[PDB]
C-alpha cells in the first residue's frame, strides 16, 4: 500500500457499447453508406473493441 | 474522481488529512482499450 | 491494517461531496465498507 | 433503442393525429388534463425515442400550457411524470423538459409563474444524471439571478 | 503420499483424511458447552450471508432425542444427515430395548460409531464436523461430551471448538466454576460468545439452549407423574434478550 | 494423444475410443477370409494358418446352426466367446419360436452383446471380427462384423491381413458373381479367385482352405480337404 | 490448487473443502438464466427466464419451471442433465410421503430429503454431486407461503424472497433495499396477480432489461395449487404494467 | 513405494503398512502390564489433559471385556472403540455356548485374528491397536500377553506398549523379580511411570489402574478397575505426590 | 354391499350403500365405499374391505406419478393400474373394485374389474354382494345417455331395491356425480328412499 | 482444454463443464447428418447414409429404427452406441405397455431416455454416450419431435439436426418455418426433407449417398410409424434433384 491503492477494473463495452465502437471505426476508413448497425452488434455479441 | 480532483486541488484532501491517492491497476481481457483510456482520462486535464 | 483503510476511505468522499473534514457520514459509509472477514463465502453459503 | 422501423412506426401515428391538433387545442380551454392523455398514449410506451416521435407535438403543446395562469401546474406534473417513469433514452423525454427552459426563460408570463415552475424543473434534475445535469446548469442560473 | 488414502497410515502414523477433517471443523462456526451441576448449556451462533434468508429455517440446534440435545461446527450438509442417522439409530438400539430414550453414556458411542464407519470405507469420506452432545440421564447425572469425525469421543466439563475455539478455551478455563446454576452458566456462555463478534450480537441471531431440569409444559399430556417430560428446552430470542440485556 | 488410450469408458477430445481402434487392427493382425454371396447361396472360403509344419492347422469356420456358421480373422479366444452365445440364440429361437432365425435380427443381437464391454469398466472390444453367413426365408444375406458392433450387409467383403486384394478383385467382378445362381460350385470358384490375389509369398494348399457353404437346400457344412481339392 | 483432489469428492483438501463440491457452485451459471421469488400473503410467486436463441426450438418445451407435485414447484438453475434427476427424485419423492404418512408433502420436508440426498451424493465417490440449484415454492398447509432453497452441496435455507443465477447479486440488492424500506417480511399484496405483477417490475429493474411474453416462464403458488401459466395468460400481466 | 497397498510385499519382504501402523501405537500414551505371581496389575497413561477435560470420572484405556478378562488400551481409539466392542462379543458368546468363560490365549488368538484379515484381505487399513491382555483362567493361572497390530502374540511377564516402549522396558526389568509381590508390582508401575511420562506432575488426572487378582477373595477371581480417589491415595505413599 | 357406476350423458355417477359387514354384525353403519384416487377420477369398493383398501391406495400412487410426469392420466389409464395389480395377486387379494372417471374427450367411462382382474367398457357396472338381486331391474329400466336428474332417479331406484333384498346392504345412499362442472356428493337419507 | 478432468465422466472440471461429456458431442459431429422436420399433422425423419464401398447391398442398411410402433427414431453419431440407446428405448415403451396399457406419450418418452443418458454420466465406470437420437412421432396431443444430446439434455423442436452437415441444415430448416407459418403440411414435407439433406451432402462430396425417410403421421398413417417406400420416395428424390441445380 501506497505504490497501488485503487482498483479499477475494465469490463467489455455492453450490447449498446459495442454499438459506439462500430461508428469511430466505419469512419475512420471508407465506406459506401452503411447502417445494419443495428443487426451487427447482435452478430458481433461479446467482443473486445 | 482518483487522479483529476487531488490534482486540481490537493487542498481539500490536506484539509481532511487524509493522504490524496494515486496509483491505479488496469486490469481486464486485451483488446479492452484501456490504454486508450489512459489517453483519455489525461486528455480532460490536458496533461503530458 | 484495516483501520487504515477505513479512515483512508473516509478522507476519499469527504472531497467526492466536497466537504473539508470528516465528519460522522463520512466516518459511518466507510466503516461498512471493508469490515474484513467473510466476504467469497456469499456463493459457498454452505459453509456455516 | 434496437431497430430503425419501430421508430418510424409512431411518427405515423403522432403525424395523424397532429391534423387534429387543433381539435386537441380546443379541449385544452374545457380542461387541460383531457388534452394531455391523448398525447400521453403514443409517448408513454416501452420502447424508446418516442417524445422525439412525439417530438412535433408536445413542442406546440407545452406553449398553450406554460402561457396560461393555471394550467401550468399540471404541466410541472407531467413533466416529472415522464421521467420517473419511462425516462426513456438519454436525448428523448428530456427533450421535452429542454424546450420549456426556453420558452420560459424568455417569455416571463408572470413573475409569481416564473418563479416556483424553475424549481420545480431543477427538482427532478437533481435526481437525474444523464443529458439534463448538463441542462440542470442552464435553469440554475436563471433562478439564482431572481433571487 | 500418505494423505490421500484412508489406508495409508504416515511413516509418523495417523491417517491423513482424519488430519484434514479435523481442519474442516475449524473452519465452521463458535460453539461451546459448560456442564454446570443442575444443568448443561450449549451455545453457537448463527449467519446466512444474506439477510433474506430467515434464521429458523436453519437449526443449528436440534433435541437428538428430548432429553439429549446437540450442535456442531464444521461443514452444513454433513450435519443433517448424520443428526437423521443418529435419530434412527437411537430407536433400533436402545428405544425398542428401554422402549424408551437411551441414556446419553450410550447414545455418545452409537453416533462415535457412525464416524468409524464413514473412516473404515475408503472411497467413503468422514463426515466434515464435530459435534458436542449434551444430554442428561438417572445414573450418571448432566453430562457433556465431544464426538470428532474420527470416530472417538472425549469426555468435557467444558469445551469450545470451531473458528473461535482457542480464545473462547482460554476464557472458558479462567471462568468456569466447579459448581455453577444453569442461570450463571448461561451468562458465562453469551458473554463467551460474545468475544466471537461484537456489534452484530443480538438474541435473534444466536441460539443458546439448555438440557435442565424437567419441564412440565411441554410434556403434552398430564396425569402420569411417573414419566418427566424433556430435559432439553431452546430458548427463544426474547428470552436470550433478558439475559442479555441483564449482563 | 495417447494418454486417454488407458481404458475404453473414456473418450479423446476428437472423441474416438482408441481401444475400439486397437481391437479393429487385430482383424489385419490375424487371419485373412474373404465372404461373397449370391442370391441363392453365400460362401465364405478361409485361410488358415498353423504355427509349423508339425502343427495340422486351426480352423477358423464354427458352424452355428444348420442354416448359419460364420468365419473369424483376428483373436482366437474372443471369437470362440461370440460363436457360443450366437448357437444360443439360433437355439432360442428354434425351441420358443419355431424359426430360423433371421441374419438380419442375428447380427443386430451380436451388435448388442459388443456395446455391453465397451461402455462397461472390465470386458474389452472384441479382438475379433466375423463375417456371418446365412440362408432364411429372405435368402442369402453377408454380414461383416465390427469391435464397434456395427454390421453391414454386403454381396461380397473381405477382412483380415492384406485382405484388399480380395476387395479389388470382388469389386472388378461383382454383378457378374450376383447373376451366378443355381450354381454352388461355381460361387466357391469365384472364391478361391479373390483370395488367391490377396495372398502372396504363399499359395493355397489342400489344407489351408475351408470353404463353408450353406444355400437354396443345402444346409450349413464345413467341408475340408479332399472336398476342397476340386477348388485348390 | 490442484494435485488429487479436485478428481475427488471423497478426498479433502488441507483447506478442509472439498474442491469439486465447489465446482458445482460454479456450474450453475452454465445456462445464464436468473430466478426470482418473493413471498405474498397467500401466494408465491416465481419467475425465470427463457431462452429460445433459434426458432427452431418450441417456446412451450424449453422451461426449467417444472411442477413436481400438487401443491411443489419448483426452478432450476444450472444445467438441464442434473435439473431432471432432480425434478424426477422429488416427483418420486413427494409422491412416496404421502402414502407413508397421508398428507401432502410441505415444501420443508421435500427440500430438507432432496438437501439430504445431495449430500449422499458427495459422501460417495461412485456418484458425484449435483450441478444444479433448486428453488422451491409452496404455499403450506399450515406455514402458508415458503421459499426454500436447496443447493447441490446439501444445505438448505428458507427466505423472504431469493433469486438465482449469474446476475444474481443485482436481484439480491435490489430486494435487500426493497423489504428494508417497507419495514416488513412480505409484500402486503392481497391478490396472487398484484404480486406477479410486482415481481415483473423488480427483475425488468435489476437486471435492466425489458423482457418479452416470449422469454418470461412464470409459476405461481396459491394455497392447495401449483400451475404454470402459458405466454397468452403472462401477456395479462404484461400489458397491466405496460400502461398501468 | 510399496505404501500404495496393504496387500503387497517389498523387495525386502518388508511391509511398509505394517511398519508404519505399528509406529502409530508409540503415538498415543504409555500403557503396562506387569504380571505377578499374586496379581496382575494394569495401569496406563493417558495421552490428553486440560484443567476443563473431564477425566476424573472415567476410564477410557481399561476395558473389561468380559469377567475375567481386561484390556488396556494404546494406539488411535477410533481403531480401538470397534475391536473392543468384537473382542467383547466373542469372549461373551464362548461363555453362552459352552457356559464357561472363555480362556485367556483363545480370546487373544481370535482377536489377533481379525487384526491380521485387515492387512491379508481387502483394501482396508490395517488395525493401529496394541492391547496388553490380562486374564485369569485356571488351566495356566494368571496370562499376561499383549498382541500386535501385525496381528500376532506372544506371553509375558511384563511389558510395556504405547509410548516410550524401549525405556520403559528397560525400567521394568532392572527392578523386577521372579518371586515377586502384587503390592511391589503397583509401586513398579508407578515407578517407571515418572520417567517415561513428559509431565513432571504425573498426578490422579493422568492415570488408570486396574488390578487384577484371585488372592481378591479366596476361590474367587476379581477385576478391579480402581477410582480416581484409590488413584490418589496410592501415589503418596509411592511418594510421587 | 352393492355400488354400481351408471354412464350418462354428461359423465359418470357412482352410487354405493354405505353398509360395512362383518357377518351378521354391521361393522360401521356408514363408511362410504367410493374412494376418491384422482380428481376426476373415482372408484368404488366391493368384495373383502381390506384388500380392496390395501389396492386402492397403491393406484392413487401410480396416478400421482403419472399427473406429476406425464400428464393428465385417464379412466382407461386408471383401471389397467387395478388389472394389474389384481392379476398378479389373484391368489391372495380379492378386489371387485368399479373404476370410472369422466374424460373432456372420451366423455364418462366405466370399466369394471372382476375378482380375478379383467377390464371390461360398459355402460353400465354392478358389482357386490348385493349386485347379484339387481342385475333384473337394471337392464330393462336403462337407457342410454339420460339426463341428471333420469340417472339419479335410476341409481336411486337400484340401490334402494339392494338394500331390500341384501341384508349386507344397508347405511345412507350415497353417491359421487363426476361432471365437468366438478365432483358433487349426494346423499340421502332411508326416509325418502324406501317408499321409491 | 487443460490435463485431467477428462478422464472419468464425473469429474467436474475447474470451468463447471465435465469434459468428457463435452468430447462426446464432438464424436457425434463426424457421424451422417440426420434430421427431423414437424410439421401440423406428421413427424418426418430423412437420414443421409453413406455408401462408403460399392459393394453394398442398396437399401438396406440403415440409422432409421421404430420403437414400439409409433415413435420413430433416427441417431447420429456412433452407430452402434445409437442402436444401444433406441434398444433400452424399446425396453421402456414395452414395459409401459403391460403397467399402464396405452401407447406411450412422446413427451413421456423423452423423460425416460434423458434420465438414461444422465445416469451414464452418473459413474465412474459406466461410459458417457457419445449419440444425439432425433425421435418423436404423432400421438394423443399431435405431432411432436425432440433431440437428445449426448449431454443428457433435450428440447422439443420445430426442426432438428445433428451430423457433420448439421449448419447447413440448419439455414435450410429455418426458412422453412418462414414460408410455411402453419408448419408446412406433412406430405410435402417429405420432399423438403429431401432437399435439405442433398444439401448437407455437398460438405460430405467424396462418397455417395443412399436417400431413406419415413414419417410418422396422423393423416397418411393412420398415426402408425411407417417407412416411405416405392413410387413416394422416388418423388422426393426426383424433386431434391431438381431444385440444387
Ligand atoms: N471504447 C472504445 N472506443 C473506440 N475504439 C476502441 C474502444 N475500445 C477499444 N477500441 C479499439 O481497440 C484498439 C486496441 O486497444 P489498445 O488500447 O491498444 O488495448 P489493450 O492494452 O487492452 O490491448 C484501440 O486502438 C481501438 O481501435
Ligand atoms: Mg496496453
Amino acid at each position: 500500500p501506497g505504490r497501488l491503492d485503487r482498483k479499477v477494473e475494465i469490463p467489455l463495452p455492453n450490447e449498446a457499447g459495442r454499438l459506439e465502437i462500430f461508428k469511430i471505426h466505419t469512419a475512420k476508413v471508407k465506406k459506401t453508406g452503411e447502417f445494419d448497425f443495428e443487426a451487427a452488434v447482435k452478430m458481433s455479441d461479446g467482443f473486445n473493441g | 474522481e482518483v487522479i483529476e480532483l487531488p490534482l486540481k486541488n490537493p487542498e481539500i484532501f490536506q484539509r481532511v488529512g487524509i493522504k490524496p491517492p494515486k496509483g491505479v491497476l488496469l486490469y481486464g481481457p486485451p483488446g479492452t482499450g484501456k490504454t486508450l483510456l489512459a489517453k483519455a482520462v489525461a486528455a480532460t486535464i490536458g496533461a503530458n | 491494517a484495516v483501520i487504515a483503510a477505513i479512515m483512508q476511505e473516509a478522507g476519499l468522499r469527504a472531497v467526492r461531496k466536497n466537504r473539508y473534514v470528516i465528519l460522522q457520514s463520512d466516518l459511518e459509509e466507510a466503516y461498512a465498507t471493508q469490515v474484513k472477514t467473510d466476504n467469497t463465502v456469499d456463493k459457498f453459503d454452505f459453509y456455516k | 433503442m434496437s431497430r430503425d422501423a419501430p421508430i418510424k412506426a409512431d411518427k405515423d401515428y403522432s403525424q395523424i393525429l397532429k391534423e387534429e391538433f387543433p381539435k386537441i387545442d380546443s379541449l385544452a380551454q374545457n380542461d387541460c388534463n383531457s388534452a394531455l392523455d391523448q398525447l400521453l398514449v403514443l409517448e408513454k410506451k416501452t420502447r424508446q425515442a418516442s417524445d422525439l416521435a412525439s417530438s412535433k407535438e408536445v413542442l406546440a403543446k407545452i406553449v398553450d400550457l406554460l402561457a396560461s395562469r393555471n394550467k401550468w401546474d399540471d404541466l410541472n406534473e407531467q413533466l416529472t411524470l415522464l421521467s420517473k417513469k419511462h425516462g426513456q433514452l438519454k436525448l428523448s423525454i428530456q427533450y421535452m423538459i429542454q424546450k420549456v427552459m426556453e420558452y420560459l426563460k424568455s417569455s416571463k408570463s408572470l413573475d409569481l409563474n416564473t418563479r416556483i415552475s424553475v424549481i420545480e424543473t431543477i427538482r427532478v434534475v437533481t435526481e437525474n444524471k444523464i443529458f439534463v445535469e448538463v441542462e440542470r446548469a442552464r435553469v440554475t442560473k436563471d433562478l439564482v439571478e431572481i433571487k | 503420499r500418505y494423505s490421500f488414502s484412508l489406508t495409508t497410515f504416515s511413516p509418523s502414523g495417523k491417517l491423513g483424511q482424519i488430519d484434514y477433517a479435523l481442519t474442516a471443523v475449524k473452519q465452521g462456526v463458535t460453539s461451546l458447552g459448560i456442564k454446570a451441576t443442575n444443568g448443561v448449556v450449549i451455545a453457537t451462533e448463527k449467519k446466512s450471508s444474506s439477510p433474506l434468508a430467515m434464521s429458523e429455517t436453519l437449526s443449528k440446534v436440534s433435541l437428538l432425542t428430548p432429553d439429549i440435545g446437540a450442535v456442531y461446527s464444521g461443514m452444513g450438509p454433513d450435519y443433517r444427515v448424520l443428526v437423521d442417522k443418529s435419530r434412527k439409530v437411537a430407536h433400533t438400539s436402545y428405544k425398542r430395548i428401554y422402549g424408551e430414550y437411551p441414556p446419553t453414556k450410550l447414545l455418545v458411542s452409537e453416533v462415535a460409531k457412525i464416524m468409524q464407519e464413514a473412516t473404515q470405507s475408503g472411497g467413503v469420506r468422514p463426515f466434515g464436523v464435530s459435534l458436542l452432545i449434551a444430554g442428561h440421564d438417572e445414573f450418571n447425572g448432566f453430562s457433556l461430551y465431544q464426538v470428532d469425525p474420527s470416530g472417538s469421543y472425549f469426555p468435557w466439563k467444558a469445551t469450545a471448538i470451531g473458528k473461535g475455539s482457542v480464545a473462547a478455551k482460554t476464557f472458558l478455563e479462567k471462568r468456569w466454576n466447579d459448581e455453577l446454576e444453569l442461570e450463571d452458566a448461561i451468562h458465562i456462555a453469551l458473554l463467551t460468545l460474545k468475544e466471537s463478534v461484537e456489534g452484530e450480537f443480538n438474541g435473534d441471531t444466536i441460539e443458546l439452549a439448555i438440557i435442565g431440569d424437567e419441564n412440565p409444559d411441554l410434556l403434552g399430556y398430564t396425569g402420569i407423574p411417573t414419566d418427566k417430560g424433556p430435559r432439553f428446552r431452546k430458548l427463544t430470542s426474547q428470552e436470550i434478550n433478558d439475559r442479555l440485556e441483564a449482563l | 494423444r495417447n494418454n486417454y488410450d488407458g481404458d475404453t469408458v473414456t473418450f479423446s477430445p476428437t472423441g474416438r475410443l482408441f481401444q475400439v481402434e486397437y481391437a479393429l487392427e487385430a482383424i489385419k493382425q490375424g487371419s485373412v477370409t474373404v465372404g461373397l454371396r449370391s442370391n441363392t447361396h453365400a460362401v465364405l472360403v478361409a485361410l488358415k494358418r498353423n504355427a509349423d509344419e508339425l502343427s495340422s492347422y486351426q480352423k477358423k469356420i464354427i458352424k452355428c446352426d444348420e442354416h448359419m456358421g460364420l468365419s473369424l480373422a483376428g483373436l482366437a479366444p474372443d471369437a470362440r466367446v461370440l460363436s457360443n452365445y450366437l448357437r444360443q440364440q439360433c437355439n432360442y429361437s428354434s425351441l420358443v419360436f419355431n424359426r430360423k432365425l433371421a441374419v438380419e435380427r442375428a447380427g443386430h443381437l451380436l451388435c448388442d452383446k459388443a456395446q455391453k464391454n465397451t461402455q462397461s469398466y472390465g470386458g474389452r472390444p472384441y479382438g475379433v471380427g466375423l463375417l456371418i453367413i446365412g440362408y432364411d426365408k429372405s435368402g442369402a444375406h453377408l454380414l461383416e462384423f465390427q469391435p464397434s458392433g456395427n454390421v453391414t450387409e454386403l454381396y461380397g467383403t473381405a477382412i483380415g491381413a492384406r485382405s484388399q486384394g480380395a476387395k479389388t478383385y470382388l469389386e472388378r467382378t461383382l454383378d457378374t458373381f450376383i447373376k451366378i445362381d443355381g450354381n454352388p460350385d461355381e460361387l466357391i470358384k469365384a472364391g478361391v479367385e479373390a483370395i488367391s490375389q490377396s495372398l502372396r509369398d504363399e499359395s493355397l494348399t489342400v489344407d489351408n482352405l475351408s470353404i463353408a457353404i450353406v444355400g437354396k437346400d443345402t444346409p450349413f457344412t464345413i467341408y475340408d480337404g479332399e472336398a476342397v481339392a476340386k477348388y485348390i | 490448487s490442484a494435485a488429487g483432489y479436485d478428481r475427488h469428492i471423497t478426498i479433502f483438501s488441507p483447506e478442509g473443502r472439498l474442491y469439486q463440491v465447489e465446482y458445482a457452485f460454479k456450474a450453475t451459471n452454465q445456462t445464464n438464466i436468473n430466478s426470482l421469488a418473493v413471498r405474498g400473503k397467500d401466494c408465491t410467486v416465481v419467475i425465470s427466464q427463457k431462452k429460445v436463441p433459434d426458432k427452431l426450438l418450441d417456446p412451450t418445451t424449453v422451461s426449467y419451471i417444472f411442477c413436481i407435485s400438487r401443491t411443489i414447484g419448483m426452478v432450476v438453475n444450472g444445467p438441464i442433465p442434473d435439473a431432471r434427476n432432480a425434478a424426477l427424485r422429488a416427483k418420486a419423492e413427494a409422491a412416496e410421503f404421502r402414502y407413508k404418512y397421508g398428507y401432502d408433502m410441505p415444501c420443508d420436508v421435500l427440500a430438507k430429503r432432496m438437501a439430504n440426498l445431495s449430500q449422499i451424493y458427495t459422501q460417495r465417490a461412485y456418484m458425484r454431486p449435483l450441478g444444479v440449484i433448486l428453488t422451491f415454492v409452496s404455499v403450506d398447509e399450515e406455514l402458508g407461503p415458503s421459499i426454500y432453497k436447496t443447493d447441490p452441496a446439501g444445505y438448505y435455507v428458507g427466505y423472504k424472497a431469493t433469486a438465482t443465477g449469474p446476475k444474481q447479486q443485482e436481484i439480491t440488492t435490489n430486494l435487500e433495499n426493497h423489504f428494508k424500506k417497507s419495514k416488513i417480511d412480505h409484500i402486503n399484496e392481497e391478490s396472487w396477480e398484484k404480486v406477479v405483477e410486482f415481481a415483473i417490475t423488480h427483475m425488468i429493474d435489476a437486471l435492466g432489461t425489458e423482457f418479452s411474453k416470449n422469454d418470461l416462464e412464470v409459476g405461481v403458488a396459491t394455497k392447495d395449487k401449483f400451475f404454470t401459466l402459458s405466454a397468452e395468460n403472462i401477456e395479462e400481466r404484461l400489458v397491466a404494467i405496460a400502461e398501468q | 513405494r510399496y505404501d500404495s497397498r496393504t496387500t503387497i510385499f517389498s523387495p525386502e519382504g518388508r511391509l511398509y503398512q505394517v511398519e508404519y501402523a505399528l509406529e502409530s501405537i508409540s503415538h498415543a500414551g504409555t500403557a503396562i502390564g506387569i504380571m505377578a505371581s499374586d496379581g496382575i496389575v494394569l495401569a496406563a497413561e493417558r495421552k490428553v489433559t486440560s484443567t476443563l477435560l473431564e477425566q476424573d470420572t472415567s476410564t477410557e484405556k481399561l476395558y473389561k471385556l468380559n469377567d475375567k478378562i481386561a484390556v488396556a488400551v494404546a494406539g488411535l481409539t477410533a481403531d480401538a472403540e470397534i475391536l473392543i466392542n468384537t473382542a467383547r462379543i466373542h469372549a461373551q458368546n464362548y461363555l453362552k455356548t459352552y457356559n464357561e468363560d472363555i480362556p485367556v490365549e483363545i480370546l487373544v488368538r481370535r482377536l489377533s485374528d481379525i487384526k491380521q484379515g485387515y492387512t491379508q484381505h481387502g483394501g482396508l487399513r490395517p488395525f493401529g491397536v496394541s492391547f496388553i491382555y490380562a486374564g485369569y483362567d485356571d488351566r495356566y493361572g494368571y496370562q499376561l500377553y499383549t498382541s500386535n497390530p501385525s496381528g500376532n502374540y506372544t506371553g509375558w511377564k511384563a511389558i510395556s506398549v504405547g509410548a516410550n516402549t524401549s525405556a520403559a522396558q528397560t525400567l521394568l526389568q532392572m527392578d523386577y523379580k521372579d518371586d515377586m509381590k502384587v503390592d511391589d508390582a503397583i509401586e513398579l508401575a508407578l515407578k517407571t511411570l515418572s520417567k517415561t511420562t513428559d509431565s513432571s506432575a504425573l498426578t490422579y488426572d493422568r492415570l488408570e489402574f486396574a488390578t487384577i487378582r484371585k488372592g481378591a477373595n479366596d476361590g474367587e477371581v476379581y477385576q478391579k478397575i480402581f477410582k480416581p480417589q484409590e488413584i490418589k491415595d496410592i501415589l503418596v505413599k509411592t511418594g510421587i505426590t | 354391499t352393492s355400488i354400481m357406476a351408471v354412464t350418462f350423458k354428461d359423465g359418470v355417477i357412482l352410487g354405493a350403500d354405505s353398509r360395512t359387514t362383518t357377518g351378521a354384525y354391521i361393522a360401521n353403519r356408514v363408511t362410504d365405499k367410493l374412494t376418491r384416487v384422482h380428481d376426476k377420477i373415482w372408484c368404488c369398493r366391493s368384495g373383502s374391505a381390506a384388500d380392496t383398501q390395501a389396492i386402492a391406495d397403491i393406484v392413487q400412487y401410480h396416478l400421482e406419478l403419472y399427473t406429476s410426469q406425464y400428464g393428465t392420466p385417464s379412466t382407461e389409464t386408471a383401471a389397467s393400474v387395478f388389472k394389474e395389480l389384481c392379476y398378479e395377486n389373484k391368489d391372495n387379494l380379492t378386489a371387485g373394485i368399479i373404476v370410472a372417471g369422466y374424460d373432456d374427450k372420451n366423455k364418462g367411462e366405466v370399466y369394471t374389474i372382476p375378482l380375478g382382474g379383467s377390464v371390461h367398457k360398459l355402460p353400465y357396472a354392478i358389482a357386490g354382494s348385493g349386485s347379484t338381486f339387481i342385475y333384473g331391474y337394471c337392464d330393462k329400466n336403462f337407457r342410454e345417455n339420460m339426463s341428471k336428474e333420469e340417472t339419479v332417479d335410476f341409481i336411486k331406484h337400484s340401490l334402494s331395491q339392494a338394500i331390500k333384498w341384501d341384508g349386507s346392504s344397508g347405511g345412507v345412499i350415497r353417491m359421487v356425480v363426476l361432471t365437468a362442472a366438478g365432483v358433487e356428493r349426494l346423499i340421502f337419507y332411508p326416509d325418502e328412499y324406501e317408499q321409491l | 482444454i487443460g490435463t485431467g478432468y477428462d478422464l472419468s465422466n464425473s469429474v467436474f472440471s475447474p470451468d463447471g463443464r465435465n469434459f468428457q461429456v463435452e468430447y462426446a458431442v464432438k464424436a457425434v459431429e463426424n457421424g451422417t447428418t440426420s434430421i427431423g422436420i414437424k410439421c401440423n399433422d406428421g413427424v418426418v425423419f430423412a437420414v443421409e447414409k453413406l455408401i462408403t464401398s460399392k459393394l453394398l447391398v442398396p437399401q438396406k442398411n440403415v440409422k432409421i429404427q421404430v420403437v414400439d410402433r409409433h415413435i420413430g427414431c433416427v441417431y447420429s453419431g456412433l452407430i452402434p452406441d445409437g442402436r444401444h440407446l433406441v434398444n433400452r428405448g424399446r425396453e421402456e415403451a414395452a414395459s409401459f405397455k403391460k403397467l399402464y396399457k396405452t401407447p406411450i406419450p412422446i413427451p413421456a418418452f423423452a423423460d425416460r431416455l434423458g434420465q438414461y443418458v444422465q445416469a451414464h454420466t452418473l459413474y465412474n465406470s459406466v461410459r458417457p454416450f457419445g449419440v444425439s437420437t432425433i425421435f418423436g412421432g404423432v400421438d394423443k396431443n399431435g405431432a411432436h419431435l425432440y433431440m437428445l444430446e449426448p449431454s443428457g439434455s433435450y428440447w422439443g423442436y420445430k426442426g432438428a439436426a445433428t451430423g457433420k452437415g448439421r449448419q447447413s441444415a440448419k439455414a435450410e430448416l429455418e426458412k422453412l418455418v418462414d414460408h410455411h407459418p402453419e408448419g408446412l403440411s406433412a406430405r410435402e414435407a417429405v420432399k423438403q426433407a429431401a432437399k435439405i439433406i442433398y444439401l448437407a451432402h455437398e460438405d460430405n462430396k467424396e462418397k455417395d449417398f443412399e436417400l431413406e425417410i419415413s414419417w410418422c403421421s396422423l393423416s397418411e398413417t393412420n398415426g402408425l410409424h411407417k417407412f416411405v417406400k416405392g413410387d413416394l420416395l422416388q418423388e422426393a428424390i426426383d424433386f431434391a434433384q431438381k431444385e440444387i441445380n
